RNA sequence: CGAAGGGACGGGCGAUGGCCUCCGUUGCCCUCGGCCGAUCGAAAGGGAGUCGGGUUCAGAUCCCCGAAUCCGGAGUGGCGG
RNA sequence: GGGCGAGCCCCGAGGGGCUCUCGCUUCUGGCGCCAAGCGCCCGGCCGCGCGCCGGCCGGGCGCGACCCGCUCCGGGGACAG
């Protein structure tokens, strides 16, 4: 009763479970080598890296190579509780990255600047 | 009234170059893959050659009604299941010191499956009856024994599939199935069914083992010659006669 | 047809079998126009395409 | 057994039955590929010869090899 | 304008409210119009003598 | 010389999720289905959408100021028409 | 099977055997798919209540689209190779 529409047999489609695992391969998951900490390393007492801080409300570090633009904003609103208005980032040519966060214009950056103990 | 004249017919013309074609039966033309295409001429290649009668023999099956009597007697005899071993060992288990016993009596008669089997108690005179299977996919397995059990005297008989014979047994498959012994009420039926296989395979056996089989052409081609055996008696039927 | 010394003609047929109309790669005869109407089977009449 | 039947069937290769047997099997071989796996073994007392055993594990294969 | 601009104009801006409007030219859709229509009244002519022919013959 | 699709609309069965009213989730079944084959291949080919001023010792259609524009999302649709 | 079919013979002008012709497209640069109709069953609501009764809502099957077969169709083929 049931006829063959096409004359081009196609492969049926079979069922497929998933993984159901006897045991886990790793026997735990790896902890995470980037955290907030990792990832900030050092800011700079660069006098033009000082002239972008009191101008533009910025703030400017050396951040760990395999970093993401979302994950440094994150981190200085987890190490030192400000908010960011945006990240702007670039990479030296002596193989680390540079970024210069920007704050929001509620924040003042000389005033947080003292208490990261760069001046 | 019940009707409405705003439902017309407005029919499909399913001619060449009309309305399109529907959604027909295409069985015929499916590009069917690899192993289902070879499997099925492989078919017609046992219609086409000229099968051997040693392999041929096995192309003249019992026929339908005899082979329900034939199991019908062999469901009282199949050989006895998984866990029932266990069921039969324990039971013999306890009688050991229970009852006074060591259980030397009787062991019930049983089948035989395998060919090593059988063909060992053909020899010795020790079967009544064989049952053979005749798909099995090495024939090579079993072609001497329907010609070792003619010489022999031992009736032999061919069974359709290796599925419902491996069924007797508690298996998949089962090539051969032969009867040694059988309970005294059981003779007389077994009986009634021996003679009727001799009749039809051991006291024939000069006419399988000269009949070939197959030169069977396929029925595009076997009309194309009728159509040519017709269209010459149509020439010359009438002229003369 | 670049590299080639005569023009193809583009006609376009409808699959009897399924709702597309068929792309075809003809060679045009001495003769063929656009627009006309071009037959293909056993009956089809006798004329140039 | 049935064993000793089955390898002296097969000795007598050039015998009309074995003609129709290794007609069959070649052509069937030839259409699949030059690799594959077969379930069961065609000759069985050939395998057990040579240390083949039905039980688990015991894998055969079937390849074609270009005359020449 | 670019075909990847076509995305953010309007609807009316990318056809024109007619019958095969933004595919087909003016000039030739009312000429399907009348091509179409000479069509079907010529098949009833056709099996109108069609029919005659099944009753004379 | 190939069983080369793992996709999708609608319906049925059952379940969980959030105020199991509603919406959402996944499993099976019915149904539809091609497109010529994995993939790579242009910083001068195609490719949606940023410009003006100012600012550094050395960067600025990228930083600041001021004006826009493109894409994606939105469940309760955030508002109006 | 089916008929506009070319007709012949027998013929009761209903019709049977014989060769062949179609599963019904040529005037135009238009459209054509995801079935209409028929028949048989199934479920829910309401009124008659004798319910294969009637009205509404929602589905299945077959014909429509004849049946059976063993190579997908052809072209070679015991030669090619």
């Amino acid at each position: 009763k049931k006829i063959r529409t096409s004359p081009t047999f196609r492969r049926p489609k079979t069922l497929r479970l998933r993984r159901q695992p006897k045991y886990p391969r790793k026997s735990a998951p790896r902890r995470n080598k980037l955290d907030h900490y990792a990832i900030i390393k050092f800011p700079l007492t660069t006098e033009s890296a000082m002239k972008k801080i009191e101008d533009n409300n910025t703030l400017v570090f050396i951040v760990d190579v395999k970093a993401n633009k979302h994950q440094i904003k994150q981190a200085v609103k987890k190490l030192y509780d400000i908010d960011v208005a945006k990240v702007n980032t670039l990479i030296r040519p002596d193989g680390e990255k540079k970024a210069y966060v920007r704050l929001a214009p509620d924040y003042d950056a000389l005033d947080v600047a003292n208490k990261i103990g760069i001046i | 009234k019940v009707v409405n004249p705003l439902f017309e017919k407005r029919p499909k013309n399913f001619g060449i170059g009309q309305d399109i074609q529907p959604k027909r039966d295409l069985t015929r033309f499916v590009k069917w893959p690899r192993y289902i295409r070879l499997q099925r001429q492989r078919a017609i290649l046992y219609k086409r050659l000229k099968v051997p009668p040693a392999i041929n023999q096995f192309t003249q099956v019992l026929d339908r009604q005899t082979a329900t009597q034939l199991l019908k007697l062999a469901h009282k005899y199949r050989p006895e299941t998984k866990q029932e071993k266990k069921q039969r060992l324990l039971a013999r288990a306890e009688k050991k010191a229970a009852g006074k016993g060591d259980v030397p009596t009787k062991r019930p008669p049983v089948l035989r499956a395998g060919v090593n089997t059988v063909t060992t108690l053909v020899e010795n005179k020790k079967a009544q009856l064989v049952v053979i299977a005749h798909d099995v996919d090495p024939i090579e397995l079993v072609v001497f024994l329907p010609a070792l059990c003619r010489k022999m005297g031992v009736p032999y008989c061919i069974l359709k599939g290796k599925a419902r014979l491996g069924r007797l047994v508690h298996r998949k498959t089962c090539t051969t199935v032969a009867f040694t012994q059988v309970n005294s009420e059981d003779k007389g039926a077994l009986a009634k069914l021996v003679e009727a296989i001799r009749t039809n395979y051991n006291d024939r056996y000069d006419e399988i083992r000269r009949h070939w089989g197959g030169n069977v052409l396929g029925p595009k081609s076997v009309a194309r010659i009728a159509k040519l055996e017709k269209a010459k008696a149509k020439e010359l039927a009438t002229k003369l006669g | 047809d670049p590299g080639r010394g005569a023009p193809l003609a583009k006609v376009v047929f409808r699959d009897p079998y399924r709702f597309k109309k068929r792309t075809e790669l003809f060679i045009a005869a001495e003769g063929i126009h656009t627009g006309q109407f071009v037959y293909c089977g056993k009956k089809a009449q006798l004329n140039i395409g | 057994g049935a064993y000793k039947y089955i390898q002296e069937l097969w000795r007598k290769k050039q015998s009309d039955v074995m003609r129709f047997l290794l007609r069959v099997r070649c052509w069937q071989y030839r259409q699949l590929s030059a690799l594959h796996r077969a379930p069961r073994p065609t000759r069985p007392d050939k395998a057990r010869r040579l240390g083949y055993k039905a039980k688990q594990g015991y894998v055969i294969y079937r390849i074609r090899v270009r005359r020449g | 304008v670019r075909p990847k601009v076509l995305m953010r104009l309007s609807k009316t801006k990318k056809h024109v409210s007619r019958a095969y409007g933004g595919s087909m030219c003016a000039k030739c859709v009312r000429d399907r119009i009348k091509r179409a229509f000479l069509i079907e009244e010529q098949k009833i002519v056709v099996k109108v003598l069609k029919a005659q022919a099944q009753s004379q013959k």
